[PDB]
């Protein structure tokens, strides 16, 4: 069975170069095309260049002449794609694939590494309740949790150490001051709250942070 | 002399990476060469150097006898060519270390 | 470069349905086509080769047909797992090129957005940060739009958005926006207002607070 293996995340500086990695197995690498396709978050794809392995032959999309050098490993059945000079523009999931013999449909598809330019360092997510003030809705409360300045991705965010999983709304993380900020909304009925405790356990692990924050009126 | 003729080579496919290219090579792969001119093995400081010039060389010299002949070479062939008689001139630069 | 078109961006469609969309080229290509399936967090996935020819182990209800430049993909019955963005690409000269896409977006009933606003922590107020916020939870369709006033007089500048992708179970979309203000600047106002407006009314649901009580 082919497999394309490419390295999940990187966090690479702005200027540097990242040079991320797709290893192919289950085939004769020599015998196909391999492909990197960039795609820029929320957006569609688009082609960056490919490489014949059996003799370093290249194509590239022309804006990416001189900014993406494509090689391969022939020992290691490895093919590499090196990112210079990094931007924010570079920020993206990088896909590599693998064509057919002769044939060029993309059948086999790496994962993707996602890439993150940055020179924000580890930062510890602030954690902050946010409870209401004033009129109630009808037989039920909404409750939140603000997650902002930390880095880098991900947080985990879970309510009542898991047990409340039923109205949570986590939404996407954005960039905020070089930093990270997203949040997470729960919908629970009036008689829970604040009756009990709710408390949101937001985890960075890059940090190694474990905070609870419980949601108190007011 | 200075120049050397190696012996033929069996003809390899290449993937050219689009549908047009692999078309239009199968079609026009006849017209290329299957052998090299190459200078000596002691007259390089390395095999890059060896492979240029026996890749230019050669594609001048098939230039020429096929222009006798009438006919041209086209912007795509000499692509081709170049990258077919490359592998060509590093099997023999291998032949000979 | 051959440029690929795609129509429409977005589709919604109800289950079962049999439904279409186009991939049309500025030159031809005759049969240089490839059709993706990209689920949200996924690799894409090859589904059609060269227009017509189907592919290893996927459903025989995805079929392709056209030569030229006018190039469709159908699916016989559409199944939730096909909810996906979809893309064309060819491959008959370099550059390669791809389509912009074609969402897939199951068909619901009209639903307003569910608008809490929430105040600043006093944690944060502490430290000196001001962040006022606004969830926007499980509307249909997804189009939507915030609008921040203060004071009476619409801010722009300091507002962040982020949007969650249709719900599994519920096919639904949330929003949420948040706007962020120094303490100082905070405390040069009292009344923080949010804004929504969404097809299912004329009239945006306006949710508010005063500080003053
Ligand atoms: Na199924």
């Amino acid at each position: 069975q082919v497999q394309l293996q490419q390295s999940g995340t990187e966090l690479v500086m702005p200027g540097a170069s990242v040079k991320m990695s797709c290893k192919a197995s289950g085939y004769t690498f020599t015998d196909y095309w391999m492909h990197w396709v960039k795609q820029r978050p929320g957006q569609g794809l688009e082609w960056i260049g490919s490489i014949d392995p059996s003799d370093s032959y290249t194509s590239h999309n022309e804006k990416f002449k001189g900014k993406a050098t494509l090689t391969v490993d022939e020992s290691s059945s490895t093919a590499y794609m090196q990112l210079s000079s990094l931007t924010s523009e570079d920020s993206a999931v990088y896909f590599c694939s693998r064509s057919g013999y002769g044939y060029y449909a993309m059948e086999y598809w790496g994962q993707g590494t996602s890439v993150t330019v940055s020179s924000a360092k580890t930062t510890p997510p602030s954690v902050y309740p946010l409870a209401p003030g004033g009129g109630a809705t009808n037989s039920m409360v909404t409750l939140g949790c603000l997650v902002k300045g930390y880095f880098p991705e991900p947080v985990t965010v879970t309510w009542n150490s898991g047990s409340l999983s039923g109205g949570v709304h986590t939404f996407p993380a954005v960039l905020q001051s070089d930093l990270y900020t997203l949040s997470s909304s729960v919908t629970v009925p009036s008689s829970t709250w604040p009756s009990e405790t709710v408390t949101c356990n937001v985890a960075h692990p890059a940090s190694s942070t474990k905070v609870d924050k419980k949601i108190v009126p007011r | 002399g200075g120049y050397m003729l190696g012996s033929a080579m069996s003809r390899p496919i290449i993937h050219f990476g689009s549908d047009y290219e692999d078309r239009y090579y199968r079609e026009n792969m006849h017209r290329y060469p299957n052998q090299v001119y190459y200078r000596p093995m002691d007259e390089y400081s390395n095999q890059n150097n060896f492979v240029h010039d026996c890749v230019n060389i050669t594609i001048k010299q098939h230039t020429v006898t096929t222009t006798t002949k009438g006919e041209n070479f086209t912007e795509t062939d000499v692509k081709m060519m170049e990258r077919v008689v490359e592998q060509m001139c590093i099997t023999q630069y291998e032949r000979e270390s | 470069d051959i440029v690929l078109t795609q129509s429409p961006a977005i589709l919604s469609v109800s289950p079962g349905e049999r439904v279409s969309f186009s991939c049309r080229a500025s030159q031809n290509i005759g049969t240089s086509i490839h059709w993706y399936q990209q689920r949200t967090n996924e690799s894409p996935r090859l589904i059609i080769k060269y227009a017509s020819e189907s592919i290893s182990g996927i459903p025989s209800r995805f079929s392709g047909s056209g030569s030229g430049t006018d190039f469709t993909l159908s699916i016989n019955s559409v199944e939730s797992e096909d909810i996906a963005d979809y893309y064309c690409q060819q491959s008959n000269t370099w550059p390669y090129t791809f389509g912009g896409g074609t969402k897939l977006e199951l068909k619901r009933a009209d639903a307003a957005p569910t608008v809490s606003i929430f105040p600043p922590s006093s944690e944060q107020l502490t430290s000196g940060g001001a962040s006022v916020v606004c969830f926007l939870n499980n509307f249909y369709p997804k189009d939507i739009n915030v609008k921040w006033k203060i004071d009476g007089s619409e801010r722009q500048n300091g507002v962040l958005n982020s949007e969650t992708d249709q719900d599994s179970k519920d096919s639904t979309y949330s929003m949420s926006s948040t706007l962020t203000l120094t303490k100082d600047e905070y405390e040069r106002h009292n009344t923080y207002t949010c804004e929504a407006t969404h097809k299912t009314s004329t009239s945006p649901i306006v949710k508010s607070f005063n500080r003053n009580e």
